[PDB]
């Protein structure tokens, strides 16, 4: 089987060039944001995060610690000796992953 | 003649007694070794490397001298030195430009002294024993903190995981043979006692702490 | 390979059928002018070059 | 914009920086920072004028060597802009930029302001890939020192 | 140095035979006149040495300006610039989830994998299952391109 | 695995002298400052892919 | 290639069978300005490596260095 063959899942356009092979573009291409207005866009939310989103931080950051263990059973230790008694179900709601 | 080949004579000075004054005037294979291996001047024995240098000094020097010896584009500029109409005036310090850049020949030769050869792609084919890699393996990396930070944490808990051990077989060795057979056993299992034998309890097999 | 020595390169033409569909006696036809066409562009050049 | 402010909060003298702001007022102070150059170039030239113009006409500083002369009008003219400078801050400028800073958080010590584009953050996948300063080798916070008023 | 000479013949006169005798010496004679100009650039090539002494000490200052800046916080160490515009900058951002959505046929050899024939003979009958042609393969968010 | 690790394109400086378009068109482009958006992979250079357009130029051997 | 799991049978590049050939770069001026060989003084890391030195700040003045 050729050795240069390639799957593709999402479209591309080849170019119609002479002495030349290559994707000159891709259907249906759109263009976010230039990188100043994505920089822009984000000191906005690294500015509020850094004023109003600094208080009750460091127990926050205990429980996202503790739910990156292995193993339940861990976690349950985790929070009961690093989070001061902290429960499993309250703490992952706290974080976002309840439903 | 040159004085490095003066200070071998001194330390030969003995070794050109014992070839020259003995063994080069005797007849045999004893004489034929001596006459071949006689000390004193060399014969062809110029160095052609230090000889080309010299020719290549003296000849792009010269050259040196011509790209440098220009007439002035400023004092051409108002007229009343020696030039009034010089088309071609602003080429005059190309070629100084160019033999000054001719400094740093070798002091920038090739792609590693020209840049950070680490961040570059060729840095990794040397370093994997002039290997070809795929173009992309400068990005397909775990992370360097991981690597050190991860060396000195096992290391660090390992020596708090000693105190414990330690603990946990003093706190073991004063439990009976009951206990040390059904506490962390499974639950189906039932207990029959074993004929007591001597066993010692050693922590380290070897003499160590 | 019909101008090669000994080809090798049997994959490539020399065991297939190849036709064509231009003038016959190729070299007393097409082949010199195809060498004619050669020989103007040449020339053009080194005029046009000079 | 990438400046360091002094303010004064009360006895206190506080430190902050300009991309703690609002965009919105990060123009405002940059615009008052570009007409100082204007300011002060254009007092130097007064400087320059009325020093030449006095230097000259009266026939008491011209019969003197030139190089009292020229220290003269050398000293009166970037003490024109140095005036030109103070008139500009003291006018209603150096008052609009602390109220342009209404809002901002400051810190005791210059050495302690950060400069938020140059901060590291992380793409959040429990947030939407929301850029946050709360990153996973964080520990304790940031802890400022206050939000400034005026 | 006197050099030890076997007299195996006899050297020729040096009055008769002069030029014999010569190159020795001219070949000394230029290094002496190579050792008369390297004296001579002993200033010229300390006042440069000792430029770079005191050039040294103004390197640091600005390394340290350029990595750390004014405040600490970091200098024009971290700053990263670019030609490409923003077409250019998406058009790289999707040929990055194209080949990650570039896959080649066929996958691995199928005899380097558990037999189902083995399976039964250990104890377990494998399930056969369906093919799933409901999913849709995509690309990451760019962080992971 | 392997060869899907390497289609994964690494990342090709934009500065080029070899092409002569390039020689003539760089020397008008304007250097923007790119801004970090939190990522390893921004390619804010050409990348190291026979098909890209930017690269196509490179003779892959 | 071999010490990657694939042996290989033959040897070079000129494939006798049903796959693509790359020829060197013919040695004229016409394929020399459209083509040019790949330097690998021109693959580099990422710039973006160099923000991880942002963390070594902070952790700087977390300390009172
Ligand atoms: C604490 C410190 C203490 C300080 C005080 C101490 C004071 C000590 C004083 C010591 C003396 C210093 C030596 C200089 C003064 C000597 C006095 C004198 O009378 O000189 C006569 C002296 C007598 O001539 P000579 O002895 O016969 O031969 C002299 C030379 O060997 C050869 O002479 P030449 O004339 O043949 O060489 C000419 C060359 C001289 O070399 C240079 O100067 C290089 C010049 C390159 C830059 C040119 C800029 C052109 C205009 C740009 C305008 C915009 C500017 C914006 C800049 C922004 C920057 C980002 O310049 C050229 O190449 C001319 C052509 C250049 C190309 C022109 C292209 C124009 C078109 C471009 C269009 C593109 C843009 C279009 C866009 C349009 C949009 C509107 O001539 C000189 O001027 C000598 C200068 C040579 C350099 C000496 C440097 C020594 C090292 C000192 C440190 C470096 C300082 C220099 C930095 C300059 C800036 C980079
Ligand atoms: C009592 C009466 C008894 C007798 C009565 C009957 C007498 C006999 C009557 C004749 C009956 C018909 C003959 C049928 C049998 C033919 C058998 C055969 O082997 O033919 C194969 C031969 C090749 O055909 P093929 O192999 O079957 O291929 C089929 C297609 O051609 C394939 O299609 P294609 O398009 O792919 O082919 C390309 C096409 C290419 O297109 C062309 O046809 C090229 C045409 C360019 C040249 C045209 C000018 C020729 C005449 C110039 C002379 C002008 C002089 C006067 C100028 C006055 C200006 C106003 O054809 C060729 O390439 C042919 C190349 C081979 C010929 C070239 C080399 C020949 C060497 C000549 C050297 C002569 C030196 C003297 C040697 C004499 C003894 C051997 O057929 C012919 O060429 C027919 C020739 C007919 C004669 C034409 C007029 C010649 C005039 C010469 C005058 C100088 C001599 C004066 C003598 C005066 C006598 C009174
Ligand atoms: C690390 C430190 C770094 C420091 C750096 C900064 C400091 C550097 C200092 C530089 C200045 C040092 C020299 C000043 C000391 C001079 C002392 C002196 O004795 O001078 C009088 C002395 C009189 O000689 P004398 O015969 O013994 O006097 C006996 C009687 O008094 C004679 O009796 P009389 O009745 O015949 O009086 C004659 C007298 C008459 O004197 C006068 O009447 C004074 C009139 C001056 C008027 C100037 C204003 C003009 C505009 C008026 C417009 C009004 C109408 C329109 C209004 C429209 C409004 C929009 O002659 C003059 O002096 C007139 C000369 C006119 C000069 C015009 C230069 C224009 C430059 C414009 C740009 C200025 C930019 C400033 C930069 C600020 C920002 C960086 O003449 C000189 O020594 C000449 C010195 C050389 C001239 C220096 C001026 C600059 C020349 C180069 C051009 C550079 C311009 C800047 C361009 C930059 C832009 C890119």
């Amino acid at each position: 089987m050729q050795n240069t063959t390639n799957i593709v899942h999402v479209p591309v356009h080849m170019g119609h060039t002479h002495y030349f092979d290559y994707i000159d573009s891709f259907p249906k291409l759109k263009e976010g944001p230039t990188l100043e207005e994505n920089h822009i866009t984000n000191q906005k939310i690294l500015r509020e995060q850094l004023i109003s989103g600094q208080q009750g931080l460091e127990q926050n950051l205990c429980l996202r610690n503790c739910f990156k263990l292995s193993q339940k059973r861990y976690i349950e230790f985790c929070l009961d000796r690093k989070c001061g008694g902290a429960d499993f179900q309250r703490a992952a709601t706290i974080l976002g992953y309840t439903k | 003649m040159n004085p490095i080949q003066k200070a071998w004579l001194k330390i030969l000075e003995p070794v050109s007694y014992v070839i020259n004054e003995k063994m080069a005037k005797r007849t045999g294979i004893i004489g034929k070794l001596g006459r071949f291996f006689a000390i004193g001047p060399r014969e062809y024995g110029v160095h052609p490397i230090n000889r080309m240098f010299i020719f290549m000094n003296r000849k792009y020097m010269a050259f040196q001298a011509v790209a440098l010896h220009r007439y002035s584009f400023v004092k051409s500029l108002t007229h009343n030195g020696f030039h009034m109409l010089r088309v071609f005036r602003h080429f005059a310090f190309v070629l100084p430009a160019t033999v000054l850049a001719g400094l740093g020949l070798f002091v920038y030769w090739g792609d590693d002294n020209k840049c950070y050869s680490p961040d570059r792609f060729p840095y990794l084919k040397k370093r994997a024993g002039d290997m070809a890699l795929p173009l992309n393996s400068l990005n397909q990396r775990t992370s360097a903190h991981y690597i050190e930070i991860n060396a000195i944490y096992g290391a660090e808990m390992m020596k708090r995981y000693h105190k414990v051990w330690e603990n946990i077989i003093e706190e073991r060795s004063k439990a009976t043979d009951q206990e040390k057979k059904t506490r962390y056993a499974h639950p189906s299992y039932q207990y029959s006692p074993l004929p007591v034998v001597s066993i010692p309890n050693v922590l380290n097999p070897l003499n160590l702490q | 390979n019909s101008a090669l020595i000994g080809s090798e390169n049997q994959s490539d033409s020399m065991n297939e059928l190849n036709t064509n569909f231009s003038m016959t006696y190729y070299i007393l036809t097409v082949l010199p002018g195809k060498f004619i066409y050669w020989i103007y562009e040449i020339l053009h050049t080194f005029f046009v070059v000079c | 914009s990438n400046i360091f402010l002094e303010l004064q909060d009360g006895d206190k003298t506080v430190y902050t920086h300009t991309s703690l702001i609002e965009e919105s007022k990060q123009e405002q102070i940059q615009a008052i920072y570009d007409k100082v150059p204007q300011w002060t170039n254009g007092g130097r030239f007064l400087g320059f004028w009325l020093s030449m113009e006095a230097v000259n006409r009266v026939q008491s500083v011209a019969k003197l060597p030139i190089y009292y002369r020229a220290g003269i009008v050398a000293t009166s003219t970037l003490l024109g802009g140095l005036v030109s400078s103070l008139v500009f801050w003291k006018s209603g400028n150096e008052n609009q930029v602390a109220k342009l800073a209404n809002g901002a958080p400051v810190y005791l010590k210059k050495w302690e302001v950060p400069e938020l584009s140059k901060l590291y953050f992380f793409l959040d996948d429990d947030n939407n890939f929301k850029p946050s300063l709360n990153h996973h080798a964080v520990t304790q916070g940031r802890q400022y020192y206050k939000i400034y008023q005026h | 140095p006197k050099i030890v000479n076997p007299q195996l013949w006899p050297n020729p006169n040096k009055l008769r035979f002069a030029d014999l005798y010569k190159y020795q010496g001219v070949e000394m004679k230029k290094i002496n006149d190579s050792i008369k100009n390297y004296k001579a650039a002993k200033f010229y090539i300390g006042g440069i040495l000792g430029g770079c002494l005191v050039f040294k000490f103004f390197i640091d200052a600005a390394v340290d300006k350029y990595i750390f800046g004014e405040n600490g916080n970091g200098g024009k160490f971290l700053e990263m610039q670019t030609i490409n515009s923003n077409y250019d900058y998406y058009y790289n951002r999707q040929f990055q989830r194209m080949r990650y959505l570039t896959e080649d046929p066929a996958g691995d050899d199928p005899l380097q994998k558990t037999k189902d024939e083995h399976l039964v003979d250990l104890g377990f009958i494998p399930k056969v299952f369906g093919a799933n042609v409901e999913v849709r393969k995509r690309a990451p968010h760019d962080k992971y391109l | 695995a392997t060869r899907w690790y390497g289609r994964q394109p690494g990342h090709l400086l934009r500065a080029d002298t070899y092409w002569i378009p390039n020689l003539v068109s760089q020397r008008f482009a304007k250097h923007q400052p790119a801004h970090w958006d939190g990522t390893q992979n921004m390619p804010i250079f050409r990348l190291a892919d026979p098909k890209h357009k930017d690269s196509y130029m490179v003779q892959f051997r | 290639t071999l010490r990657a799991g694939k042996n290989i049978e033959g040897s070079g590049q000129v494939h006798f069978g049903y796959h693509d050939q790359k020829w060197g770069m013919p040695a004229i001026p016409m394929f020399q300005l459209m083509y040019y060989e790949l330097p690998g003084n021109s693959i580099v890391v990422n710039p973006c490596r160099n923000q991880n030195y942002r963390l070594y700040f902070e952790m700087r003045k977390k300390l009172g260095i």
